């Protein structure tokens, strides 16, 4: 998921926002 | 905002900035 | 180990180092 | 919580493990 | 997103994440 | 400026984009 | 002072430290 | 606590967290 | 040593503790 | 330039100083 | 270069950048 | 020391080189 995606390829801050509570 | 390459503590910092007072869960694979 | 004030980003970085693979949650409002 | 326990007061690395998944 | 005090280094790190490729300027005296 | 707007007061990520090139 | 290998937010931190109250521009290529 | 992959300033941050008020020496090879 | 070990392969916080004063 | 040089090969703090205002 | 308050982790990061290869010591109780 | 010289007061990068090995 996200942690792998942001690190292995890239991610947007909008995608990260999916991890807030 | 732009795309970001984000590993280690950098990912978790970016989550702190984006989530703020809402908080977040850091859920790496295995 | 030791006891220090960990505020803002510093808290989530400490949790990252401490928890690593396991993941963690950061919930200020609790 | 965590912020009360660590920013305003102080906490150990061991208390921080309370918030690991 | 959210609102937090960003001081010193933390401000330039936030600008880095926010601006990325685009670059930014950091001008305290303004 | 930026320091006034963010360190002493608070700012959003969106205000920070004001300082992107 | 020594040479430094400096990527991502590390570069921008090093610029904060070196430039200080003078500020700086972060101008990546493309 | 878990194992950690730790390079650059990350190593030295982890030493600050682990050592605290006891301090430490950062002694890289050559 | 440690700096190389933590960076090239991995290390534990217990190992790091060997570097405190 | 600098950002690429400091990251792809190395750079000195004196070189960075070329980026201050 | 310039003069800023460097506290906690920020101090050891500054020492890392400054000293690099040479290594350093961080001894709060002195 | 170092903490007195830098956190509570201020220091230069040059004073910090006093603590290099
Ligand atoms: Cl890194
Ligand atoms: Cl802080
Ligand atoms: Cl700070
Ligand atoms: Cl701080
Ligand atoms: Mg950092
Ligand atoms: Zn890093
Ligand atoms: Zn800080």
């Amino acid at each position: 998921g996200i942690v792998e995606q942001c690190c292995t390829s890239i991610c947007s801050l909008y995608q990260l926002e999916n991890y807030c509570n | 905002f732009v795309n970001q390459h984000l590993c280690g503590s950098h990912l978790v910092e970016a989550l702190y900035l984006v989530c703020g007072e809402r908080g977040f869960f850091y859920t790496p694979k295995t």
